[PDB]
């Protein structure tokens, strides 16, 4: 008709959509078809098992069921409590649970909410990591934090910055903190960090010459 | 059937689900549930989100085209035409959504938009998380030269040439 037809198969009970044998004629096109069909079936299961209301379509995103957020808060403060008591690994497991539950929120629910929650949890777990001196993973988590929330998140920038300088990536740290100051949260801790970085950079290779 | 961003895969899958063909000799339409059709339409909507945001991203990216002669102008007009076509597609998806579930077309692209956003976030996060392993191996190889801090007070016996 006015579109490119694709022969498909349907599994009754399973409700799943299968691709016909070589439906499109191209390995690329066929693989793309297979991945898309995978996403389709996954979405179908999602709609079937995660819509609590009687209408079988996703409710508008802006009024959000606050249960999940509340649980995430609980495990967050659980992690914080385990942090103040200075046993960090447990706090890390808890923070991890928080990230997992936050990232498994239905995709049709507000992504910005996800960004908020995972930004804070990522920053917290990062700090907990750099308490145990495990720098790379901490820098990773802090980077994820900044990726989720770029502005008004100076602590994350700072934390990845110090992680970077701790593992002797001084230039990367310099530029990272430098750009982190352009997006604006509170400044002067990032400023202190930067002054330490470029002072250490001057001192480092004043001794090379 | 002709689009600015390639053949619409999701649209084709939707319309193929609607016009299902004999699965075998039997010439019986293998009845496909309305739930599947709805899911497929939502997928189509997500793809449409990506496409429209791509076009409008172009427009800002490619603005100086208007200052680059008749050829840049012609390209800009191309972009405009593409946008209008895609808007027509969005409308079609909306009224199809309403036809499936009355009123759904008022929120289907809100949900679709959120789905797209979430996907993108997951991807960026995943490359960040993927870097961590080799960052660890690099750090382990680098830290081999750094002096141990536990009771660093006591130092190596310095070399005195005699």
């Amino acid at each position: 008709d006015t579109f490119t037809f694709i022969p498909l198969h349907i599994d009754p009970k399973s409700k799943a959509i299968s691709a016909a044998p070589n439906a499109l004629g191209t390995p690329s096109a066929n693989k793309a078809l297979e991945t898309e069909l995978a996403a389709l079936n996954a979405l179908h299961r999602a709609l079937h098992t995660q819509i609590e209301g009687p209408i079988p379509v996703p409710p508008p995103p802006v009024p959000v069921n606050p249960k999940r957020s509340a649980n995430i808060n609980k495990l967050r403060e659980s992690g914080n409590a385990e942090y103040r008591k200075q046993r960090y690994g447990d706090a890390i497991k808890l923070y991890t649970l928080g990230l997992q539950m936050a990232l498994t929120r239905p995709a049709w629910e507000p992504a910005g909410l996800v960004r908020d929650e995972i930004h804070q949890l990522y920053s917290n777990r990062a700090q907990a990591y750099m308490q145990l001196g495990q720098w790379p993973e901490a820098a990773a988590d802090a980077e994820c934090s900044v990726e989720a929330k770029r502005q008004g998140n100076a602590k994350a920038w700072y934390r990845r910055g110090k992680c970077l300088m701790e593992m002797r990536r001084l230039q990367e740290a310099r530029e990272w903190v430098a750009r982190g100051l352009e997006f604006e949260g509170e400044e002067k801790e990032l400023a202190e960090l930067l002054k330490e970085i470029d002072s250490k950079l001057a001192a480092e290779k004043a001794s090379r010459d | 059937n002709l689009y600015f961003q390639g053949s619409h895969l999701q649209r084709n899958i939707y319309l193929s689900l609607l016009h299902m063909e004999p699965e075998e000799g039997q010439e019986k339409a293998p009845k496909v549930p309305d739930s599947v059709i709805r899911a497929a339409l939502l997928r189509r909507a997500v793809e449409d989100i990506h496409r429209i945001i791509q076009i409008r991203t172009a427009k800002a990216a490619c603005s100086t085209l208007l200052q680059r002669g008749s050829v840049g102008d012609d390209l800009w007009q191309r972009f405009l035409r593409a946008e209008k076509e895609m808007e027509d597609e969005l409308r079609d998806v909306v009224m199809e959504a309403n036809a499936l579930v009355p009123g759904w077309g008022q929120i289907i692209f809100q949900s679709a938009n959120e789905i797209a956003a979430n996907k993108v976030l997951r991807d960026r996060l995943e490359e960040i998380e993927a870097q961590t392993a080799r960052d660890k191996e690099w750090w382990e190889k680098r830290r081999a030269t750094i002096k141990s801090e536990f009771m660093k007070e006591l130092d190596a016996e310095e070399a005195v040439e005699k």
